[PDB]
């Protein structure tokens, strides 16, 4: 299997690391691979790649809050874009550090709206996830001016051998006098105190909304979230609830319809 | 080559448990040389294959592969047919049959369905063997699931004879699969594995097959209780801290 396969399968790896696992996963690629100029060519693509698919948050010296680093947010050449703080700053996908914020504009025909929607999306963020951050951009993509808003929400417990990650992706496309909304809602959960076990979850979601003002709409934005969040939260649980009294059951018994353990002298027999 | 032991394994235990035999070939292309010791140290999930001779299922597994071929557990062969497949002793032939019986009844029971498998093979000083059990779901219903069990005994049988020491190793992976319009996809798959020893009489009252059967009977009820506890507790726990 040829250098090229080889860093194929280690840039897969690291792109595949649990919530909360990213330096386990890049030493342990790094040790097998072997080949540290190889990895730095093959697989730096995956470091940037991994930290935009988990929206990670990032501190920011001098700004208060957290910013995500996604796609939207992508600059070219090492810098991502705080489109709240209006300036940009280089990120270091291996340390998971922000340094050199520079003053920084891009779209400014939705500035207003991008403003309304960030500052209704925040409140309902703090108040929804523990510790959830959010990032919300504005811009016109194959012709059309989109709100795209990113919430993120994650629980590192690595003394306990466990990570979760909430992540949600809200795009709102304005064709006035209506908004088409396109989300997707993704959890994943490791837990391997005792041995791997993950939970990968996600959802679509369309819905259409009716635009008026930055104000009013920024508000109806949220609503639509608040309720597609919470049903997806509610429907979460009842299927846990349906997987661990029926399914499970359906796999494997407690016991045999006897009610007792085997008697292994009638088996035998 | 310890150190890449190592990270292959703890790799092992932070991919996703849903891409295992995929993620198991990838890892050996990464490191050709820890491919013995890979294919040794870590469980893939288990595929069914037909004995066209008996009509029965049966299961694979490194256990009963020989080359590119497996053996069946109801006619005693390989499929593909080998020149000299790895096959146990008469001895050990006639307590596999008994052993791959016993576990079908014992499937039949706990289970209500699915395939079982028994592969036994002899050692210097005794025998070992795998018993392995592959439950899976109605995949008509919104909700998917596999179970696969791989309970590897190893005996020690002490000269004389009416006693031995078992040492037990169980895997059980367990994955599930859901596609509601209120959930959307619900992805819950890994794996617990649990070991154990204990020395037993061997007599009439108390033959080898009893023996294991106890021993994968006590073990197999406690790892469901266990992971009865981590997939749909813990998980679920750790989902709502999240919101
Ligand atoms: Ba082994």
């Amino acid at each position: 299997v040829s250098d090229e396969e080889k860093v194929r399968i280690a840039a897969k790896f690291i792109t595949h690391a649990p919530p909360g696992e990213f330096n386990e996963v890049f030493n342990d690629v790094r040790l097998l691979l072997n080949n540290d100029n190889l990895l730095r060519e093959g697989a730096a693509h995956a470091f940037a790649q991994y930290n935009m698919d988990q929206f990670t948050p990032v501190k920011i010296e001098g700004y208060d809050d957290q910013v995500l680093i996604t796609e939207h947010g992508d600059l070219g050449n090492g810098r991502f874009l705080d489109p709240r703080n209006k300036i940009s700053f280089k990120f270091d996908h291996l340390r998971k550090e922000a340094s050199d914020p520079q003053p920084e504009d891009t779209e400014s025909a939705l500035k207003q709206w991008r403003d309304a929607c960030d500052s209704a999306l925040r409140a309902y963020v703090k108040d929804h996830y523990p510790n959830g951050f959010c990032t919300v951009y504005g811009k016109s993509i194959d012709g059309q001016q989109t709100i795209i808003a990113c919430i993120e929400s994650h629980q590192f417990q690595p003394k306990n051998f466990w990570n979760g990650r909430w992540r949600s992706e809200w795009k709102f496309t304005i064709t006035p006098p209506t908004a088409q909304v396109a989300a997707v809602l993704k959890i994943q959960v490791h837990y391997y105190e005792d041995g791997n076990v993950q939970l990968v979850s996600h959802k679509d979601i369309q819905d259409s909304v009716q635009v008026s003002s930055d104000v009013q709409t920024a508000k109806e934005f949220i609503k639509i979230i608040e309720n597609a969040e919470n049903e997806y939260q509610t429907a979460i649980s009842e299927n846990y609830q349906t997987m661990s009294d029926t399914t499970f059951k359906a796999l494997r018994r407690q016991l045999p319809v006897t009610r007792t353990k085997i008697d292994w002298n009638k088996i035998l027999s | 080559s310890d150190q890449q032991l190592d990270c292959a394994l703890d790799l092992m235990r932070r991919l996703p448990p849903q891409q295992i035999e995929k993620n198991l070939s990838d890892l050996i292309d990464l490191v050709p040389s820890l491919c013995e010791d890979l294919l040794s140290s870590v469980d893939q999930p288990l595929k069914i294959a037909r004995d066209k001779v008996v009509g029965k299922d049966y299961l694979l597994c490194d256990y009963n592969r020989d080359g590119d071929s497996y053996r069946s557990p109801w006619s005693n062969k390989y499929d593909p047919p080998l020149e000299d497949g790895a096959m146990p002793s008469a001895r050990l032939r006639k307590l596999e049959v008994e052993a791959n019986n016993a576990f079908d009844q014992y499937r039949d029971l706990y289970f209500e369905g699915g395939v079982s498998s028994v592969y036994l093979w002899d050692l210097d000083h005794g025998f070992a063997g795998v018993i392995l059990i592959k439950k899976a779901g109605d995949g008509s219903k919104k909700i998917k699931g596999c179970w696969d069990s791989i309970h590897v005994v190893e005996v020690q049988e002490k000269s004389s004879g009416r006693t031995a020491h078992y040492k037990l190793t169980s895997t059980v992976m367990l994955w599930l699969q859901t596609n509601k319009t209120g959930s959307g996809t619900m992805n819950l798959g890994g794996s617990l594995t649990r070991q154990m020893e204990k020395d037993e009489t061997v007599s009439d009252s108390s033959p080898h097959i009893a023996n294991i059967g106890r021993l994968v009977e006590d073990m197999e009820n406690k790892i469901r209780s266990t992971l009865n506890e981590i997939y749909f507790g813990k998980t679920k726990d750790i989902v709502n801290g999240l919101r």
